[PDB]
DNA sequence: TTTCGGGGGGGCCGGGGGG
DNA sequence: CCCCCCGGCCCCCCCGGC
């Protein structure tokens, strides 16, 4: 077959400020610009898949109507945005002689932005202060750090928080209506589980679950959705007797195909994140644990060097 | 090249067709249902060696288009340039375009993606956001954590499990079909043993006990022939190595493994994988036992990976394992 | 000035032994038959797998590879059949991209004749990379496409020491063959032949002497054999080779040196202890050879209960396992021998 | 600076501060700038007084621990910039060179953050290297060992057949010490150079600076005044 | 060197073919058969396929005993290529089975003889038969007009616009800095006939178009005086220059319309 | 003058003194050089290796090994850098020192090494035999400094061009050598002279040089205080000479070096004061160490046996000091910062004997 | 400080085209 | 025959975890 069905993150992605879940403060305040205009530079920050594209893009088309196509400048990482383009093409634009409504400004779309280089963003400096009365910027991104202080103290901090569980439900209901999917409250409960606040995942998973068998129960999201191994990892690292700990790694992680490398990285991240162990013990057991990433990446990748990490392990909490 | 009986069994029993592809059930059956009515979303294949996600995107690819399949997709890998500038362009001209040929969709397969740079696939994701009406990417890896969770976020996985021993017996009998090849039931469960869930180790292990062979037309593969062009340990020489270990007295022990060792030269290591097989299923009443022997035993083999006195290390893996044992008592 | 060139065969003759008699085919291969006969039925199945030579130094794979090639091709159609590169080039991801990958996607090289009428002549060239440990895992992984794709007209040997070393993809790909050390159960032969060649005249014993000497590296055997012909032939005497002028020129250290050192541990006072290491360590014995000898000695001894031997044992690998680091032989010496006295 | 006060701050540490302050935020305070974190702490992890002492231990036990653990650190940082470059090693030195020593002397600062010295003491150190082969290099034709048995041996023999004369026989000694640099093509410069390697007791500052300037003066002349052979011709 | 022997009279019309495609493509098989020679390539966007037919007439002398592939680099192929004069006729030898390729430059006059030797590559691309499409507009002109339009909409913007309507060609490009069109309609002069434009329209049409493409396949314009496009909804454009006893032929993908 | 040490060195291998069946064999090694494998001299600092092999150098080809000379080599890294290397060369043999460039060592074998094994002997050097020498002698000085990539790059060229060049590779220690390296080459050792050989040697300078002596023991002290190493006897005596106006006593003092005193006194006041302040200054004075071109690993071998010589340690201090030793030994082969190990050793030791 | 590899930005050099 | 435009090397500087 050569024809594609369109991805339902695509088809339902919110085209008003109004349909976009989550942070309601931030949402408001946008609507409020939005119908006053004199949008600011504005940096937005926060985790994958929450909407922050798609919020920016939804302030853009409001506030410009039909001037988006000439009043928006869009850029990403897929575009060339070197020093170069910011010194002539963004120059030309911010310069550009364009008549708008009198509370409207030009808008340049900086998606993904702390993958500009440092020049890149030193040269937007002056850019935009001095055509600040024509045009603004929209910088978008996951790491706020990588945007240099100059630019940030240019620019109104929007900090995304994470999606609750409530949100997602309400969104994924909203599609299920409109899509019309049989389902269950555990398949759904199964899919938020496992789409951990990240919409767009959530939305991939529900569609792939409805292909590739229909109903939408907890058997098949689990069948198209793995359990996070991060899970599986943090039970092997809290089992009271090292036989069972060696049980949930020969069978949960080992005999399912996944890589030494991957358990032993997996296995640092979440002992750094163990709020319920002793500090001091998590130092002792991230000791063991980077003394085995060594002697993996040395090239010795064995089930024999894990069951050595996971006995040290346990022989430090005794 | 002048025909495919001249390649070696690993490339030409390659399959060619999603029929052909075993082990892997559950994921074939999905992506089967996914071509059929239009539903293909991004995919992500992600498993260890020789399990058959090459191959199986492969076919999927011959499936949707036919035999003029290469034509239709772009494919890239680790031995090909994949910077940041081959996603701004090559990539981007391929999924903003139509196809030559005919007037279907378009297939991207980055193989072993798990080898590109953070910038390329930060600079893939916007590319695979806005030509997705159009255009479709798939992912291979063997190992997760090289890739960035935005890319991880816009695909669905799929995890290639090492190949159940079915899968392996069924290939091997097709192999043995194919080649008029005749294999006992010892060497067929020491070969599936040996493969480790890793379909190249069995076809290449399979070449060599053929080309062993001194006719290969009557003669017949057995575990002799097995353990003899793999140069690997007997059952029965792990089992009488441990004995003497566990039982008998350290000059006994020390000259069991070295008559053992010398009688067809194996290696170290492979005695230490064997026994460390052997002792995982023994029950024991302390778990300090355990502890010890796991964690001598691997320093051992960390030992071994870098070279060093032979006769050193085995004295040492005969007191590590006497140690550990002596805990069993008291 | 020039200087005429030499012929083949008289500037071989006045090689180094190893070089002099490194084999020429694949039936001068001493103790890999498990592997040879695979190599040599390809001669005639012309399916040849890529390859994967693994095993400690000096047991004959750099040898066994150059064998094939000159049996599969000859001396006229090897060079341009055959790309060898080793540690000694330059082998980063670009090489690997650029270099490796154009050689392997190249039509072979077209057979003469007399090579048709001759050898076998497969369809395929042979990349061998030698020492392959030594190689990123970047560029190794740039490496596992190329070898499926144009596997065709292309085959690769990759040589190593430590299989640890190469990724888990590769060695997937590779067919995997390990050469086994070479003892004197095993390799006895070659060195009487070599030594009647050389006309060397020695003791009963004395190869087998030098062989466990070796270690399993026949290379060893065979430098320490020219040692003791030059060294026989220099005094003129024409008596027969001993194992003790072996053992002198092997570095081993006498017994009575050994019993004292065994003496001293027992005694276990810390002073006389350091004092003995401290006048040893000007003879300039190898501290390897000191920790060898001592457990051989120690763990073959009856006079030692099993707690002894435990835990001697593990103080032997941790000692080894520090030298193998590149340690200071004083040092380690005196702190083992502190060691093993206080059991 | 910053960075120095806050890792070695006790109160991070404690069982309540731990939950305020986790260690991905003290791992995070490392990656503010990984280059320098370890160097400061290794700097200033021996003047605090700690807070964080278990019952029993002592400061000079803690501050053993520590060093072990820096020490290990520095070999995960080489691990790091070989030729493999496992830059996902970075997170595991930064427990190993700051986190877990810091943690075991967590407290007060007991006096002022010092700025690590390493840097310095290292350029110090190629200096001097680079002058040792240069010397080396001119007395290769003349001796027979390498640099470093230049200097731990043939130096105070060249000092008291160089420095000596002119403390014990004045001016009268300028033709032997030329007499001796031509024999082993030293130049002015490799007479300084050499001069001022020496430590300990045998330092040659004062004992250069009490020599009186006539004296200085006649050798330098000397010196000047004659010609010289060449060890290394280059061209 | 009996297997395969081509003969150019002039080695510049060989070089002039190869650079018509050489900065398309990289790695291109020819096909010599006893009727000629032909070659089919796709670049490495799959965005453009060029393929190139030459006749036994172009050749002064022509022999191939049995079909043969030679795979070859294009860069290559065009340093040796440029290597020869313009007053030298040229030569193609190939053996049976070969693993290369000889091109030899004659001079007669001057007795001079220039030997080069390229190395062939193994391809795995057959030879996809292009099925001949029925085309909703076919139109004709000279090729130093379009040379021209492409060069100039190019520095606009990275995309073209073609639009066919009745009696009128239509070229446009928006981009930052402003827009551009260009309007031509058919016209047929007899006092200079190689001026002339033809148009023959079916049903109108309108694709877009990466600019770099169209600045590649300008580059053919100096084989031909005139260049031949072929444009349907449904189908790739197809740009044809043609030559003594053969053609250069160019299929382009439209860009997708969303 | 020249030093006493360089004015007497022996030219040839009839001019040895010490270790007569080492002579003996290098005499039978030289007998028919034609076939001459690579060879490892591998023995205590000072003890003659250099001299040994000049000696070998000497006996093949004949005086003229001796008549050296100095040239300068250019290399760049794939980062533009550009190094000079220093060669010293003779009609017959080179020389090299390729840790001299640290990590870019492997750089020297890989162009410099590998350049020189491709050419083939054309100069018609006549040798004893009648015919022309076919191979040049390779030195390499400080073999165990060299990184392992530049042994792997030493492996095949030492094979494959073995008929155009020779390798001799001194050492004082083999540990760092890599097993096929070893395998590669054929192993000598070079024992330390005797006290009686060194005291015979330095009697025999003393005659040469007119030196006072009140008896023969004084020499005999010296040896002793060498400790096998005769440059440091052949440069003790030529100062103590020089200290007591060309007359040694019975009561003339022995010479220690500046570093051997300061080490000296950092082992007292590691053993009197065990403290952080005390510490801080132990780490002053490493730094001062370091500084002028002491090596980590000597400071590491003279601290740990200045302290095992301390009388008032038992023998549990003494144990926990030599492991501390062996553990930071290795730390040291395995790390970069020097300083970092040496203060881990000293607090460790300080906790122990506290 | 810095042992590969990737990315970016700036400087010349030189081929080709135009007048 | 000479001048100008513009593609391609060449070099040098800077991260490298989440
Ligand atoms: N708050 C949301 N409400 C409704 N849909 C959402 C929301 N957030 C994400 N989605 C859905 O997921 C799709 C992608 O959302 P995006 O705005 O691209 O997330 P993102 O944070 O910008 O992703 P990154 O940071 O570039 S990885 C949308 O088209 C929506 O269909
Ligand atoms: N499921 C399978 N069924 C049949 N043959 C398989 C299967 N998996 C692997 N093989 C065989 O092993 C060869 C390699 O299979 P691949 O598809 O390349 O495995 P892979 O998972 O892609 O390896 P990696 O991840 O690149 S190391 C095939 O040509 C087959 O001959
Ligand atoms: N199996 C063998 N049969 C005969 N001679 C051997 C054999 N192995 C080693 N030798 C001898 O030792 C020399 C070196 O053999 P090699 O083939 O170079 O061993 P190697 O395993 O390749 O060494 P490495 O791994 O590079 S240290 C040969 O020239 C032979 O003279
Ligand atoms: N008289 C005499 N002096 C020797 C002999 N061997 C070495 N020496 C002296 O000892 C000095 C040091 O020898 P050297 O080879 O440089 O030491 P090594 O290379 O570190 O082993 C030399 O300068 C000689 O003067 C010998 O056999 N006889
Ligand atoms: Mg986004
Ligand atoms: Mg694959
Ligand atoms: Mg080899």
């Amino acid at each position: 077959t050569l024809s594609l069905q369109l991805p339902w993150v695509e088809k339902y992605r919110p085209q008003v400020l109004s349909d976009i879940v989550g942070n309601k403060e931030t949402i408001d305040r946008l609507q409020q610009i939005a119908k006053d205009g004199n949008m600011p530079h504005m940096i937005i920050s926060g985790m994958p898949g929450i909407g922050k594209t798609t919020s920016v893009h939804c302030l853009a088309h409001e506030l410009l109507g039909r001037s988006y196509a000439d009043g928006v400048l869009e850029l990403n990482a897929s575009d060339d945005r070197g020093i170069d383009v910011v010194r002539n093409q963004i120059k030309h634009f911010a310069q550009k002689k364009l008549h708008l409504p009198p509370g409207k400004h030009k808008i340049v779309i900086l998606d993904e932005a702390d993958s500009m280089t440092a020049g890149a963003q030193q040269a937007l400096r002056r850019t935009m202060e001095l055509y600040s009365n024509s045009t603004r910027f929209a910088f978008a991104c996951n790491q706020s750090n990588k945007i240099i202080e100059p630019l940030q103290s240019r620019c109104a901090i929007l900090r995304y928080s994470k999606l609750s569980d409530e949100d997602v439900l309400k969104r994924l209901l909203q599609i299920i209506k409109l899509e019309d999917v049989k389902y269950t409250n555990d398949g759904l409960e199964a899919i938020i589980f496992t789409a951990e606040g990240d919409m767009r995942q959530a939305i991939n998973n529900l569609q792939s679950t409805v292909a590739g068998h229909g109903l939408v129960n907890a058997d098949n999201v689990f069948k198209i959705v793995d359990s996070p191994h991060p899970l599986i990892v943090k039970k092997m690292l809290l089992a009271s007797n090292l036989e069972d700990s060696i049980q949930i790694l020969r069978t949960d992680l080992w005999k399912k195909g996944y890589s030494s490398i991957d358990i032993v990285t997996t296995s640092f991240r979440v002992t750094k994140n163990l709020a319920q162990v002793k500090e001091s013990v998590r130092l002792e057991m991230i000791k063991e644990i980077g003394l085995t990433h060594m002697r993996i990446l040395e090239g010795v990748g064995t089930y024999l060097q894990l069951a050595s990490m996971l006995a040290k392990i346990h022989k430090l909490n005794n | 090249k002048r025909s495919k009986e001249n390649l070696p069994w690993v490339e030409k029993y390659r399959p060619e067709t999603l029929d052909e592809v075993y082990g892997q059930n559950e994921v074939i059956t999905t992506v089967r249902k996914f071509v059929d009515e239009g539903k293909l979303p991004h995919l992500l294949f992600y498993g260890p060696p020789g399990t058959g996600k090459t191959s199986t995107i492969v076919a999927l690819a011959r499936e949707i288009y036919g035999k003029n399949y290469s034509n239709m997709v772009l494919e890239l890998n680790a031995s090909d340039d994949r910077g940041i500038d081959v996603v701004r362009n090559q990539i981007k001209d391929f999924a903003s375009t139509r196809q030559i040929f005919s007037k279907g969709f378009k297939l991207i397969i980055l193989d072993e993606a798990d080898a590109m740079t953070n910038a390329a696939q930060n600079a893939l994701r916007r590319v695979i956001e806005r030509y997705t009406k159009n255009t479709r990417f798939c992912v291979l890896a063997n190992y997760a954590h090289k890739l960035t969770p935005a890319l991880l976020s816009r695909c669905t996985r799929f995890r290639f499990q090492p190949l159940p021993q079915e899968a392996i017996e069924r290939r091997i009998a097709n192999v043995l079909v194919h080649e008029k090849l005749k294999l006992s039931p010892n060497a067929e469960k020491a070969l599936i043993e040996l493969s480790n869930g890793d379909m190249r180790r069995v076809l290449n292990v399979l070449q060599s006990c053929k080309a062993t062979l001194d006719n290969p037309d009557e003669d017949e593969i057995s575990d002799d022939v097995i353990y003899e062009c793999c140069g690997a340990p007997r059952p029965s020489d792990l089992k009488a190595v441990l004995k003497s270990i566990l039982e008998d007295d350290w000059g006994t022990a020390h000259y069991t493994l070295n008559k053992v060792r010398s009688a067809k030269g194996l290696a170290l290591i492979d005695l230490i994988e064997g026994i460390v097989k052997i002792l995982e299923d023994y029950e024991l009443q302390n778990e300090e036992t355990r502890v010890h022997l796991l964690t001598k035993l691997a320093d051992i083999e960390y030992s071994i990976s870098k070279g060093g006195n032979d006769q050193i290390q085995g004295s040492a893996v005969i007191g590590a394992i006497k140690a550990s044992f002596e805990n069993e008592t008291v | 000035r020039k200087i005429s060139k030499l012929a083949a065969e008289q500037s071989l003759a006045q090689q180094p032994w190893v070089e002099k008699y490194r084999p020429k085919n694949l039936d001068e291969v001493t103790a890999q038959d498990h592997a040879v006969t695979v190599l040599k039925k390809t001669l005639k199945s012309a399916n040849l797998p890529h390859m994967l030579f693994y095993g400690p130094p000096g047991t004959g794979k750099t040898s066994t590879i150059l064998a094939l090639t000159k049996e599969l091709y000859g001396p006229d159609l090897m060079k341009s059949r055959i790309l060898e590169l080793n540690a000694s080039d330059e082998r980063g991801i670009s090489i690997v991209r650029e270099k490796v990958k154009n050689f392997a996607r190249l039509t072979v090289s077209k057979p003469s004749k007399h090579d048709l009428e001759n050898y076998p002549c497969p369809p395929y060239k042979i990349i061998i990379l030698d020492e392959a440990d030594s190689m990123t895992a970047d560029a190794q992984s740039a490496l596992r496409r190329t070898m499926e794709t144009y596997s065709g007209v292309t085959r690769f040997c990759l040589i190593c020491n430590y299989v640890t070393r190469i990724i888990d993809p590769l060695a997937s790909r590779c067919s995997k063959f390990r050469f086994k050390a070479l003892d004197a159960s095993n390799a006895i032969d070659r060195l009487r032949f070599i030594s009647e060649q050389e006309n060397v005249k020695c003791d009963d014993g004395v190869l087998e002497r030098i062989l466990d000497i070796s270690a399993g590296d026949l290379r060893r055997g065979i430098t320490l054999l020219q040692s003791a012909s030059k060294g026989a032939q220099y005094l003129g005497d024409g008596k027969n080779i001993t194992s003790t002028q072996v053992e002198e020129l092997a570095g081993v250290v006498p017994h009575d040196i050994l019993i004292e050192i065994v003496e001293k541990v027992k005694s276990g006072d810390f002073d006389e202890i350091k004092k003995y290491v401290n006048t040893f360590m000007k003879s300039g014995w190898s501290a390897a050879s000191v920790v060898n000898q001592l457990h051989e000695y120690y763990i073959t001894n009856d006079n030692f209960d099993t707690n002894f031997k435990n835990q001697i044992s593990w103080l032997l690998f941790t000692t080894d396992s520090r030298l193998n680091n590149g340690t200071n032989e004083h040092i380690q010496l005196l702190n083992l021998l502190v060691k093993i006295s206080q059991l | 600076f910053d960075i120095a006060h806050k890792m070695l701050d006790g109160q991070i540490y404690s069982d309540i501060g731990s939950r305020n302050f986790t260690l991905n935020d003290k791992i995070a305070l490392y990656f503010d700038d990984f280059d320098f974190t370890p160097l400061m702490i290794q700097e200033n992890y021996l003047s605090t007084r700690p807070s964080v002492l278990k019952p029993g231990q002592s400061h000079l036990e803690a501050v053993a621990e520590a060093a072990n653990c820096i020490s290990l650190g520095d070999i995960v940082e080489k691990k790091i910039r070989s030729s493999e470059q496992l830059w996902s090693l970075l997170p595991l030195h930064a427990v190993l060179s700051s986190v877990y020593p810091a943690s075991k002397v967590a407290g007060h600062m007991a006096g002022r953050i010092n700025f690590t010295a390493w840097l310095g003491q290292n350029s110090k150190s190629a200096k001097y290297y680079r002058l040792l082969q240069e010397i080396h290099y001119h007395t290769r034709l003349g001796t027979s060992t390498d640099k470093i048995g230049l200097r731990l041996d043939y130096l105070p023999t060249f000092r008291k057949r160089l420095l000596d004369p002119f403390l014990k026989q004045g001016a009268d000694a300028i033709s032997s010490v030329i007499e001796v640099m031509d024999d082993y093509y030293l130049t002015k410069e490799d007479w300084d150079s050499i001069m001022e390697f020496f430590v300990g007791p045998d330092v040659t500052t004062a004992i250069i600076k009490k020599i009186p300037a006539t004296v200085k003066s006649g050798f330098t002349r000397k010196y000047n005044s004659m010609t010289h052979p060449v060890a290394i011709y280059r061209t | 060197a009996s297997m395969l022997e081509a003969k150019f009279e002039e080695a510049s019309l060989f070089k002039r073919i190869i650079d018509g495609f050489k900065d398309c493509v990289q790695l291109v098989n020819f096909q010599c058969k006893e009727d000629g020679i032909i070659a089919q390539a796709v670049d490495d966007s799959r965005v453009l396929l060029v393929s190139l037919e030459i006749g036994v007439e172009a050749f002064q002398e022509y022999r191939c005993d049995h079909p043969v592939t030679l795979g070859m680099d294009l860069t290559s192929l065009s340093k040796i290529l440029r290597c020869g004069n313009n007053t030298d006729t040229l030569t193609l030898i190939a053996d049976n089975t070969p693993d290369s390729i000889i091109l030899l430059f004659e001079d007669t006059k001057k007795d001079r003889i220039a030997e080069y030797s390229l190395k062939l590559m193994d391809i795995d691309a057959d030879f996809l038969k292009i099925e001949e499409l029925q085309y909703d507009s076919t139109l004709s002109l000279p090729s130093s007009e379009f040379s021209k339009i492409v060069r100039d909409l190019s520095q606009l913007s990275d995309s073209i616009n073609i639009m066919i309507t009745k009696e009128t060609i239509k070229f446009v490009a928006d981009g930052d800095i402003g827009s551009g069109s260009v309007i031509i309609k058919p016209f047929v002069d007899m006092e200079h006939p190689e001026t002339s434009i033809k148009l023959e329209m079916d049903q109108p049409v309108d694709l877009t178009f990466g600019a770099k493409y169209l600045l590649d396949i300008i580059k053919g314009s100096s084989l031909s005086d005139r260049v031949g496009i072929r444009l349907s909804s449904e189908a790739p454009a197809l740009f044809q220059f043609d030559l003594k006893s053969g053609f250069l032929q160019f299929f382009l993908a439209p860009k997708f319309n969303d | 003058m020249s030093l006493w040490v360089d004015k007497y060195r022996p030219k040839s291998l009839n001019a040895l003194s010490h270790n007569e069946e080492l002579t003996n064999f290098l005499k039978s090694l030289s007998d028919q050089p034609r076939d001459l494998p690579h060879l490892l001299l591998y023995g205590p600092n000072g003890t003659g290796k250099k001299t040994r092999c000049m000696a070998l150098l000497e006996s093949i080809f004949g005086p003229g090994v001796y008549r050296l000379k100095i040239d300068v080599r250019q290399f760049v890294t794939a980062s533009n850098r550009k190094l000079e290397l220093n060669v010293v060369s003779s009609p017959y043999h080179l020389e090299i020192t390729p840790s001299d460039m640290g990590n870019n060592d492997r750089i020297v074998i890989q162009e410099l090494l590998k350049e020189v094994a491709q050419m083939e002997q054309v100069d018609f050097q006549d040798s004893k035999d009648g015919l022309a020498h076919r191979y040049k002698c390779v030195i390499i000085n400080e073999a165990n400094s060299l990184t392992k990539d530049a042994q792997a790059a030493l492996r095949r060229t030492m094979e494959k061009y073995s008929k155009n060049i020779r390798l001799i590779m001194v050492c004082d220690s083999m540990s760092p050598i890599i097993a096929p390296i070893k395998s590669r080459c054929l192993l000598i050792r070079c024992p330390a002279p005797s006290d009686s050989e060194i005291s015979t040697i330095l009697s025999d300078v003393v005659t040469n040089e007119r030196i006072q002596l009140e008896t023969k023991d004084i020499l005999k002290r010296i040896a002793q205080a060498s400790n096998g190493n005769l440059r440091v006897s052949l440069l003790m005596l030529e100062s103590m000479a020089l200290n007591n106006e060309l007359a040694l006593k019975s009561s003339s003092p022995i010479i220690k070096p500046d570093w051997i005193i300061v080490i000296h006194k950092l082992t007292r006041k590691i053993v009197k004061e065990r403290s952080v302040n005390s510490l801080i200054e132990c780490r002053a004075v490493l730094y001062d160490l370091l500084a002028h071109c002491i090596p980590a690993n000597i400071i590491l071998k003279e601290l740990t046996f200045s302290l095992l010589d301390v009388e008032t340690l038992n023998t549990t201090n003494k144990s926990s000091i030599i492991e501390y030793s062996s553990v930071f030994d290795e730390r040291l082969s395995l790390g970069n910062k020097a300083i970092f190990h040496l203060e881990g050793f000293i607090a460790k030791v300080m906790c122990c004997l506290d």
